[PDB]
């Protein structure tokens, strides 16, 4: 159990970003292996940080 | 401060805008039918469509350089970011150019050797001791003065210029950038004309979902396609051979002598006559050609005759036509297939569909309450603004596992309720 | 819209080709003014089956006569074949 923010659950639900989870899923629900799957998850998940920090520079 | 204001307006309205500039694009499309002939507009609807199409075609133009303004600074710091993770990865653990030294296939790997001379080369990576480390680590294998080689108005001639050069190098080679650059060219490029204007409709197709689906259905599809059109080429080819050698006096384009009649028999004005006639006849080859009277070859007319027919239309047409009609079934059948075999599992516990139906509506609840990537997403920002001495038990046995780049901690097939009750 | 990509390009390029006229005899009609050339196209040269081959004239021994057969051909089996097939292959499983 932890603490979502405020500004980081309105960053998410820009569509700045939703667009950036929306490619995402559709290239890991397509071929790629579940030893890596999760590797390529934050793999997403390190970059999808650096979107949150370009929106709050708007 | 207003220069960087109106130009972070259009980071934020960018999908608003590219919208917008297809529904101009028809708006010409819809008024240069309007053409009558040198070229000029005519007119039934309003007096005036020459100011029309003069101001909409710099309203074009523009709202097309808002885009690559706009895309340049938005989704380049992202590929920005991704490009400049994966060279520090390698670099720090294999170390690609220490060790490995990268050879001519995959130049763009071998591009990224004008970056790790210069001063920013973590400019947005938010680690900046890939310099440090590596010269930590290597520095008893190899020597680090080596290394540090290696590594190492008023401000018109002190920015890094070197680091510009390769951030040019690495927007170019993006192929969503090159794709706006060819946009932006081909307004500008039909401003001076206006027929070459018309490939703004290329926005159609190449969206995002019908993009990927496509290039995935051509390496699935296409080898067989080719070779399929490419049998055709023989099987009339094989044909020509025939009628050249065997049935040449039959093609006859004229009105019975009165032109000084027209051959089809040469070498290969038989076989580019079949190709373009004989197969979009329907008939076959028995409907550009003359009738098989009482002519000694009469038998053997109509054995060619029929088995043109129905080697080449009937079937040779048919399964080219077989193929396609089921290629663009995958198009349709691709993208419903992720949005279904994304409710079926879950994500990351990858579970299944029935065992969170058992309880009254459940599964919307394992995912959305327990699950939910988002979470996660949001758990690994947590552990980045928290300090380092205040984590929990949990939350520095992840952050010591994520340091050390493991995911054993990951809930691979065994979710909580599944254990417990 | 692959009927009027089509239509740029014959207006712009072929235009001369389209008469219906008996030799002169009539003071010949043309279809390549803005919308008669694109309007002659989409009720014509779908329904033709000889693609747009059949209601024109035959290059004989014009200078533009290679690019001639291949928008005979890429016109046939990218409308006809192709894109007519699979509009059919819809309302076949849309009944079904
Ligand atoms: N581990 C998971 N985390 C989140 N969603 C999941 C997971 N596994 C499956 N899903 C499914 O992904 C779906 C995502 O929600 P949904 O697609 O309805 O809205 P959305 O994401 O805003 O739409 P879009 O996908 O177009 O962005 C959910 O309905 C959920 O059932
Ligand atoms: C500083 N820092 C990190 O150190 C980091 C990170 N993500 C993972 N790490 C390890 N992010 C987003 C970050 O800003
Ligand atoms: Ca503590
Ligand atoms: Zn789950």
């Amino acid at each position: 159990y932890f603490e979502i923010s405020e500004s980081s659950r309105t960053q998410w639900e820009k569509p700045q970003v939703k667009e950036s989870k929306r490619q995402f899923i559709f290239d890991v629900v397509n071929e790629g292996g579940e030893k890596e799957k999760m590797e390529l998850f934050v793999n997403f998940c390190e970059d999808t940080i650096f979107e949150m920090q370009l929106a709050a520079q708007i | 401060a207003y220069q960087q204001k109106l130009l972070n307006y259009f980071a934020r309205n960018f999908y608003n805008m590219r919208m917008l500039a297809l529904f101009v694009a028809f708006a010409i499309n819809f008024i240069l039918l309007f053409y009558k002939v040198v070229h000029y507009v005519l007119e039934e609807s309003s007096g005036y469509m020459e100011p029309t199409l003069r101001i909409l075609a710099i309203l074009h133009t523009v709202i097309s350089f808002f885009c690559i303004i706009g895309y340049y600074c938005l989704k380049v710091p992202l590929v920005i970011f991704k490009r400049e993770k994966e060279v520090a990865r390698k670099l720090e653990f294999d170390g690609l150019y220490i060790t490995e030294q990268p050879s001519e296939d995959d130049i763009k790997g071998q591009w990224d050797r004008l970056v790790i001379n210069t001063q920013s080369f973590p400019n947005n990576y938010w680690d900046k001791f890939v310099k440090r480390k590596v010269m930590d680590k290597y520095g008893e294998f190899y020597g680090r003065d080596r290394i540090s080689e290696l590594l190492g108005s008023a401000v018109l001639n002190s920015i890094d210029v070197k680091y510009q050069m390769w951030k040019l190098g690495v927007v170019f080679t993006d192929n969503s950038f090159l794709y706006l650059a060819w946009y932006m060219t081909m307004s500008v490029l039909g401003h001076y004309n206006n027929f070459f204007f018309a490939a703004h409709l290329l926005d159609i197709a190449m969206g995002f979902k019908t993009l990927r689906t496509i290039l995935s259905s051509v390496t699935h599809n296409g080898k067989q396609l080719v070779l399929t059109v490419g049998l055709l080429a023989v099987v009339v080819y094989l044909y020509t051979v025939v009628a050249f050698n065997f049935f040449r006096k039959f093609y006859n384009k004229s009105e019975d002598g009165d032109t000084p009649d027209m051959k089809c028999d040469d070498m290969l004005t038989c076989y580019m006559f079949h190709m373009y006639v004989g197969v979009r006849a329907g008939g076959g080859i028995g409907d550009e050609i003359e009738d098989p009277a009482g002519d000694e070859y009469e038998i053997y007319r109509i054995i060619f005759d029929i088995t043109f027919f129905f080697f080449v239309i009937v079937i040779l047409l048919a399964i080219i036509q077989g193929l396609i009609i089921d290629a663009f079934g995958e198009l349709r059948d691709q993208q419903e297939q992720v949005k279904e075999d994304m409710e079926t599992k879950c994500f990351i516990c990858g579970i299944g569909n029935d065992y969170f139906d058992t309880v009254p509506h459940g599964f919307e609840t394992h995912t959305l309450q327990e699950h939910n990537l988002a979470n996660y997403l949001f758990f690994l920002m947590y552990l980045i603004n928290k300090d380092e001495t205040e984590h929990t038990g949990q939350e520095s046995y992840v952050w010591k596992m994520y340091q050390e780049r493991c995911w054993e901690f990951f809930p691979a097939g065994d979710c909580f309720r599944k254990q417990y009750e």
